[PDB]
RNA sequence: GCUCGCCGGAAGACCAAGGGUUCCUGUCCAACGUUAAUCGGGGCAGGGUGAGUCGACCCCUAAGGCGAGGCCGAAAGGCGUAGUCGAUGGGAAACAGGUUAAUAUUCCUGUACUUGGUGUUACUGCGAAGGGGGGACGGAGAAGGCUAUGUUGGCCGGGCGACGGUUGUCCCGGUUUAAGCGUGUAGGCUGGUUUUCCAGGCAAAUCCGGAAAAUCAAGGCUGAGGCGUGAUGACGAGGCACUACGGUGCUGAAGCAACAAAUGCCCUGCUUCCAGGAAAAGCCUCUAAGCAUCAGGUAACAUCAAAUCGUACCCCAAACCGACACAGGUGGUCAGGUAGAGAAUACCAAGGCGCUUGAGAGAACUCGGGUGAAGGAACUAGGCAAAAUGGUGCCGUAACUUCGGGAGAAGGCACGCUGAUAUGUAGGUGAGGUCCCUCGCGGAUGGAGCUGAAAUCAGUCGAAGAUACCAGCUGGCUGCAACUGUUUAUUAAAAACACAGCACUGUGCAAACACGAAAGUGGACGUAUACGGUGUGACGCCUGCCCGGUGCCGGAAGGUUAAU
RNA sequence: AGGACCGAACCGACUAAUGUUGAAAAAUUAGCGGAUGACUUGUGGCUGGGGGUGAAAGGCCAAUCAAACCGGGAGAUAGCU
């Protein structure tokens, strides 16, 4: 539920929240945590690689299954959780033999459900199977790539796949970006969208809410000196060049793909 | 003492000097 | 006013010291160089 | 068992002093100079062998040495270690 | 030595870092000390730092460093696995009193505690580099229960007043006591217990987790403080004696209660929020190979050991960083009284200082302040600076507005003391007493005593009652920027930057991009509701025409065109 | 509840005067801003010079920055003084 704060003071004044009352108002599993310790965006020379991350509030990391391998056993939802390190709200299954584990939550599922994976599953929206058993025209997320190597695709809040074709080895899927994409037919999907369709739909209202989410202030190019950046300098507001990097590579519309590795696996790019 | 003079060439120099003090550029 | 040194032993050895110019190549010249001059004392390390 | 050669070389001096003569006489504590990698059970020992009378315990303490100047040459004199031994009651010691 | 003045959330006390003998005693005054110096943080000599419990070392790890092999690289070398280092964090244990010229939770007296050993005695599943649990964790807020501590009363000892009065509703001082051990309270959390089974916890598991079934609602965990003991002790105002007048010895009264009360404790709690809040060991437990009555385990007792290093002294400063005995800078801990909302401010206590040139005189001028006739910004670039306002409570308060504000708008009234209501009220606290009880740190009742606002009425004093310190000037028009923030350390704090938001564009994951000859790393343990770059800069109404030029994208028929 | 309000600690540095061989190689006095947050601070760590970092002033990188410091090439060159 988006919630839209009142003025009582400048950055509340355009706040708006998205409260989740599902959501368990206690601890993470612990056997499940791990140290998530910031990087400040600088590599193992120290240098800043990317830029504009830094700060931001402690973390812990969340094990996530994306491989879904626990098959035939079916496994209920006991709650779901929030996960600071991503965008989609997590569920905390429990299988039969006493295995608990955090999924990715997807739209309708809720505490007390049951999903279960593997070839034999049923389609429901939780469920694991392989995209030859997944038929053709399903929105399904966290897909994988490859085959056992774990879900790479649609793993953000409110997005989904949709499987357009399927040739024999391959399926063709219709990708959130609109790209169409093959993949391997034996690579398993999950069902359904992923849960937090209106993440996108808060707004932070003030600056310091991206602070507390690791975002470093961003000094637009010509508000620079040229030894800086190429849009630096002028007397005045002077800009009479064509928008580059800071490393003198234009943005505005030049394409930056040089994989031909993957070519053979792009049907469209997209538009 | 001409090392406690050492102290005094090598830095009562290195103070560095402030600077003119009459804002005037002769422009 | 605060001025540029605020001292620290520990810093100052690990920084400074003699196992840390041993460690690397160039720390081990620096040895070479004050021992070549003559020095009393060749390091910070007391 | 601590070698003979070594309790030997263990005690150097006795320490005169009106803070050892308190100690002598009120506590039963005689105050020595000692060498300075001696430990307390090296100096129990010793004490214990070379005057033939009864430690109860062992308090020890280094000396820092004192910076001087000869003349106006700078100098330092050496670091030396003291040890507060307790007797028990009704022993002596010259 | 007597006065005086100053700080007193410090200009007092304790430390860390840092310094490194500056500590104490004797002696000296050449030099140092912004003067003299008999003095000194100065010279010279001597002395002084005592730990099983404080800290370090040590066991554990964080960021990070190094890094066997390894991968990479002209060489040097770079990264990094296993590992190993690395606190600023986790991990056993001691308190009170006395004492030195100088050390003390270190010595002494008294009373404790912890972990390892060996050794007997009983008992008998022990065992890890492995599994699980625990350690183990956020912000804010609200109270409640306490204590430190303080005040008053009581008690004891002393006093009866340099000047009117003061045997009393009078004055002064004191009224301290720990760790530990026992009790397990206010209060917080939790359903217990038994059996069976189980694709899970890399194998195993009696452990955890998960399924069942039965029985019992009542067991368990944590927990400040209190009480008792510790303690027939110690301390204690004072006296009694000697006195090197410094001291040392002996003796020693009362040693209670009520109220108020923390920012400290219960509280690593409870509630709530979103930005979703270290690790590992110690500790507990489970088994693996192994051992089979041996080893080992816990239980008691005894005994032994607990090493080494630091400990002096300054530590908001004359001892540290500033070249100085420099108006500078420096992290933590303690937090008395009166008034006061208060850690502000004023005066004081404990305690510590009077800032290492003075003596005069009382010109101009300068510095910092005080007051000022009449006028009241006429000064000036400009009301610069000054002056003024200033508190609490109540009344009342405009345009405009994003409906929150504006707004403390503006403006105004009251304010002291005494008495009465009420010999001190409402309220708070809560005793005795009585009753009940599955009986205790219990539950009712009860109201003594203590504390104690605020209001009204009457009176009264002064020029003046928020009387001192402290403590908003206000309003009107308008430009810019939405705002809070940031910035040229050392002439620029702004209209500049940033910002939330908007849009364009790239990017399908071995992502783009970036650092790197490379390996690799960040992005990201993320996956297009994501990430990067660029521009604009809340919100509201909007964002029009031009693709000729320059770029970019797409095209591939033709022309031209490289190495070969 | 709040990048909310007033306001000490704390952080900062808007104005004026002093001082300018200073008490001080940027401070004092009187006022001033923020003051639960994009806060601040201790300890330790990492980024290295055409490189870092930078809420961007060409700011900061040991009182030094339109390219640090030290040593070396090196007795650079100097139609100039
Ligand atoms: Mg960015
Ligand atoms: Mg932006
Ligand atoms: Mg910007
Ligand atoms: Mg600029
Ligand atoms: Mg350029
Ligand atoms: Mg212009
Ligand atoms: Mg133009
Ligand atoms: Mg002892
Ligand atoms: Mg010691
Ligand atoms: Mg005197
Ligand atoms: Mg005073
Ligand atoms: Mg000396
Ligand atoms: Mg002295
Ligand atoms: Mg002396
Ligand atoms: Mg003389
Ligand atoms: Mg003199
Ligand atoms: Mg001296
Ligand atoms: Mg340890
Ligand atoms: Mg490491
Ligand atoms: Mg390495
Ligand atoms: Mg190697
Ligand atoms: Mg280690
Ligand atoms: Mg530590
Ligand atoms: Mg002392
Ligand atoms: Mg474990
Ligand atoms: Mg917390
Ligand atoms: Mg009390
Ligand atoms: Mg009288
Ligand atoms: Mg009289
Ligand atoms: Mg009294
Ligand atoms: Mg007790
Ligand atoms: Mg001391
Ligand atoms: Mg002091
Ligand atoms: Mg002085
Ligand atoms: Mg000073
Ligand atoms: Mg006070
Ligand atoms: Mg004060
Ligand atoms: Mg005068
Ligand atoms: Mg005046
Ligand atoms: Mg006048
Ligand atoms: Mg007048
Ligand atoms: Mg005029
Ligand atoms: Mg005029
Ligand atoms: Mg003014
Ligand atoms: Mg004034
Ligand atoms: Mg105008
Ligand atoms: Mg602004
Ligand atoms: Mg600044
Ligand atoms: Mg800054
Ligand atoms: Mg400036
Ligand atoms: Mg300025
Ligand atoms: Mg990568
Ligand atoms: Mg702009
Ligand atoms: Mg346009
Ligand atoms: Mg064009
Ligand atoms: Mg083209
Ligand atoms: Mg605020
Ligand atoms: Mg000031
Ligand atoms: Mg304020
Ligand atoms: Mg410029
Ligand atoms: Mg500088
Ligand atoms: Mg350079
Ligand atoms: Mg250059
Ligand atoms: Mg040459
Ligand atoms: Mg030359």
């Amino acid at each position: 539920a988006v919630v839209k704060c009142k003025p009582t003071s400048p950055g509340r004044r355009h706040v708006v929240k998205v409260v989740n009352p599902e959501l368990h108002k206690g601890k993470p599993f612990a056997p499940l945590l791990e140290k998530n310790s910031k990087s400040g965006g600088r590599n193992n020379n120290g240098r800043i690689t990317t830029r504009h991350i830094g700060g931001g509030h402690k973390q812990a990391y969340r094990i996530v299954d994306f491989k879904r391998n626990k098959d035939g056993i079916p496994a209920v939802v006991e709650r779901l959780e929030y996960d600071p390190n991503r965008s989609a709200n997590i569920a905390l299954v429990l299988y039969k033999d006493g295995e608990r584990r955090y999924i990715l939550a997807p739209k309708g599922l809720k505490a007390g459900d049951q999903i279960q994976s593997g070839v034999d599953a049923a389609i429901k929206p939780g469920n694991t199977l392989p995209m030859r058993n997944i038929p053709v025209g399903s929105t399904v997320h966290n897909v994988e790539m490859k085959p056992g190597k774990g879900g790479q695709l649609a793993r953000s809040a409110g997005t989904y796949v949709q499987i357009v074709a399927r040739d024999g080895a391959y399926v063709t899927l219709r990708l959130r970006s609109g790209e169409m994409r093959k993949v391997e037919a034996d690579c398993r999907a999950t069902l359904g969208e992923v849960g937090n369709a209106e993440h996108m739909l808060r707004v932070l209202g003030k600056a310091g809410a991206a602070r507390w989410r690791g975002v470093r202030p961003t000094v637009r190019g010509t508000a620079m000196n040229p030894v800086d950046h190429p849009h630096g300098g002028g007397e005045g507001r002077n800009f009479g060049k064509h928008p580059v990097t800071p490393w003198g590579v234009q943005t505005k519309g030049k394409k930056t793909r040089s994989n031909k590795r993957t070519d053979k696996f792009i049907v469209r790019r997209r538009s | 003492m001409s090392g406690k003079m050492t102290g005094i060439v090598k830095w009562f120099n290195a103070d560095k000097g402030f600077g003119f003090i009459t804002p005037d550029d002769g422009s | 006013m605060k001025r540029t040194f605020q001292p620290s032993v520990l810093k100052r050895n690990r920084s400074h010291g003699f196992r840390a110019r041993m460690a690397t190549k160039n720390g081990r010249q620096v040895l070479a160089r004050r021992r070549a001059k003559g020095r009393a004392r060749l390091t910070v390390s007391k | 068992m601590i070698r003979e050669e070594r309790l030997l070389k263990v005690l150097r001096a006795p320490h005169v002093s009106e803070k050892a003569s308190t100690a002598m006489e009120k506590s039963n504590t005689i105050v020595l100079k000692v060498a300075k990698d001696a430990t307390k059970a090296e100096i129990k020992a010793a004490v214990q062998k070379l005057f033939e009378v009864e430690v109860e315990v062992v308090n020890t303490l280094v000396v820092k040495g004192k910076v001087k100047r000869h003349g106006q040459r700078i100098g330092r004199r050496s670091d030396w270690k003291k040890a507060y031994v307790t007797l028990k009651e009704g022993q002596n010691l010259d």
